[PDB]
RNA sequence: GCCCGGAUAGCUCAGUCGGUAGAGCAGGGGAUUGAAAAUCCCCGUGUCCUUGGUUCGAUUCCGAGUCCGGGCACCA
RNA sequence: CGGGGGGAACCUGGGGAACUGAAACAUCUCAGUACCCAGAGGAGAGGAAAGAGAAAUCGACUCCCUGAGUAGCGGCGAGCG
RNA sequence: CUGGUGUUGGCUCUUGGUCGCGCCUGCGUAGGAUAGGUGGGAGCCUGUGAACCCCCGCCUCCGGGUGGGGGGGAGGCGCCG
RNA sequence: GGGGCCUGACUGCGAGGCCUGCAAGCCGAGCAGGGGCGAAAGCCGGGCCUAGUGAACCGGUGGUCCCGUGUGGAAGGGCCA
């Protein structure tokens, strides 16, 4: 799917099947036996996270799940209750 | 991956100091239980003032004590007390000592830090520290009349 | 023990690890030689070519030689340790592969060595 | 085309961890059973492909050339 | 306070063919076309240089004319540009 | 199906590779003898405590090499040959 | 058929023809350089002749007056083999 925070989604991507010695040295150059599409997912998962009375789940890409902490921290600063676990990361910027 | 620790942990310890631990351990085990808090330069400055308000403010309750020696130290107290001669009809306290050294001079002393175990009574003559850490010792005189 | 004091006490102006140039250590080595005789300061260094190599030093790839006695003004171990360095420089196998001088040690007959730098 | 490994007795196979080249089997004799051997004994024959140079020369170590053995690729 | 649904074309974004061409065919071509989806508006996009490219140079972007079927790209084929 | 990586963390036991360094290693005729090459090479080595004896780990071409230790006492040792 | 010297199984060209849809194939006197055999006349740009062969493209090597993306140099090309 997509990250919850750097944004990031799903592209398209091709599967380039080549053969032969490339020219860069050996010989005659390289080939392409096909081209096919193809997608790239972005290495998200999940981090769970107390912030409050709740424990908040964020489906967050990989080279970002920092971020999420960095935002458990900056949330400190400001009250959020009551029956609003959605709403709590809501706030979270 | 720079973390402030806590409880002194085995291996790397001694809260506010400063370790590299693996971003797993930290995420994980960590800060789930409270061991330490991520060295984000939020905290990496919020540590350097936790730091500086007791180590400069410090220089006061162990450093003004030089302003509380000079005063005293080469000073002598005497204090009429109702005695016989080697044995007073009665003893002082460190409470029962300030208690008039507020009013001979207008020194303050804190009683609870004294130094001397039994309450005075004897006599012969007396002489010992106050207290904190680098002390001072002052001298007082048992009287007489 | 396994050597002996006259030997132990060289060892207390000689960084284990530190190179040293041809000034810093063509003086300290005038000083390092408390033999009872005047003893002859000499160079060793490996040099990086093939042993066996019939076309291109013992059979391991040691160099050794001596250049300078124990006493030699400051100019005459200094400078006379540079006309060693080029006396070599002017061999150099064509096929010699790898730094031709890697390593260069400067001992006396009796003292210790002292690894320099032959290129300052 | 590159990286690897190598024949030495008739065939097959080890090597101062550089000078001292030696096994199985085949073959000769003798031992040999009812029968042929499985058992039993004792030895023949040479740059260890081989070009070398280091060393005291080299079979062994380096230039390394010829052939063979297995490898990984390329072929506009 | 708003939104939602519609609109002949035009518009930006997300997805995205095959016939066909190559006198077969897979790279290539057709083609980022047809088409599907989201969105915008009377337009939409783009837009004030982390630009261009050889000049003591120019000075946001967009559109037209040239440059030019040039430079190049290409089973150096078909063709693309 | 699979190797490397990310998500992925604690604590140990066990081994490989590499450079640092510290140590010994090497035993064919000859020869005091278990000689790795090449150079320096008449001075070293011991109150910065040696010659001799017992203990004691490791290595073994069973010959020694050699280290810890106690002991001991003013002497070991190389050249020349 | 035999022998003595030799390497013209040359480099740079090539008038003029044969053959022929194309492009290929074929013969070639003669001039220049530098050679070989001959006393010289001269002959020699492989073999008595007609088969023993493969356009381009893509690359591999060895050379080389060339190009080399602001400049120098490289990277990578061209040209010759
Ligand atoms: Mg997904
Ligand atoms: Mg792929
Ligand atoms: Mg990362
Ligand atoms: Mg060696
Ligand atoms: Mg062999
Ligand atoms: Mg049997
Ligand atoms: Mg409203
Ligand atoms: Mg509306
Ligand atoms: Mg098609
Ligand atoms: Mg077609
Ligand atoms: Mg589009
Ligand atoms: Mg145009
Ligand atoms: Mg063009
Ligand atoms: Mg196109
Ligand atoms: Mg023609
Ligand atoms: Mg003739
Ligand atoms: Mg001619
Ligand atoms: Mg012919
Ligand atoms: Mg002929
Ligand atoms: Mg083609
Ligand atoms: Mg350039």
């Amino acid at each position: 799917k997509v990250c919850e925070i750097s944004g990031k989604r799903p592209i398209v991507a091709n599967s380039i099947q080549r053969r032969g010695k490339a020219k860069r040295e050996g010989g005659v150059g390289k080939k392409t036996t096909g081209i096919s599409k193809r997608r790239q997912y972005p290495n998200l998962q999940k981090v769970r996270v107390r912030v409050a009375g709740q424990e908040i789940t964020f489906r967050v890409a990989a080279s970002h799940i920092p971020k999420v902490y960095e935002l458990v921290e900056r949330a400190k600063g400001l009250k959020l209750e009551g029956l609003s676990p959605k709403e709590i990361k809501k706030e979270l910027l | 991956m720079k973390v402030i620790l806590l409880e002194p942990l085995e291996n790397l310890g001694d809260v506010g100091q400063v370790v590299d631990v693996k971003p797993g351990y930290a995420r994980n085990y960590l800060l789930p239980r409270g061991l330490a808090v991520l060295a984000t330069e939020s905290n990496l400055k919020a540590l350097e003032a936790r730091i500086r308000a007791q180590a400069k403010r410090l220089a006061e309750r162990k450093a003004e004590a030089e302003r509380l020696k000079e005063i005293l130290e080469n000073l002598t107290l005497t204090i009429p007390v109702r005695a016989g001669e080697t044995k007073i009809y009665g003893s002082v306290t460190a409470k029962d000592i300030a208690e008039a050294l507020s009013r001979q001079h207008g020194v303050t002393i804190d009683p609870k830090r004294l130094a001397l175990e039994k309450p005075i009574k004897e006599l012969g003559e007396y002489v010992l520290t106050y207290k904190p850490h680098p002390e001072v010792p002052i001298q007082l005189k048992v009287s007489v009349v | 023990p396994k050597h002996g004091k006259r030997y132990r006490a060289l060892l207390e102006k000689v960084d284990p690890n530190k190179v040293y140039t041809i000034d810093e250590a063509a003086r300290l080595v005038k000083e390092l030689a408390t033999a009872k005789f005047d003893e002859t300061v000499e160079v060793h260094a490996k040099l990086g070519i093939d042993p066996r190599r019939s076309d291109q030093n013992d059979k391991t790839g040691a160099i050794h030689a001596p250049v300078g006695k124990a006493s030699f003004p400051p100019e005459k171990l200094a400078d006379n340790i540079r006309a060693f360095i080029r006396a070599l420089e002017a061999h150099k196998p064509e096929g010699a592969k790898g730094t031709f001088l890697r390593s260069v040690y400067v001992t006396t007959t009796m003292g210790p060595s002292v690894r320099i730098n032959p290129h300052s």
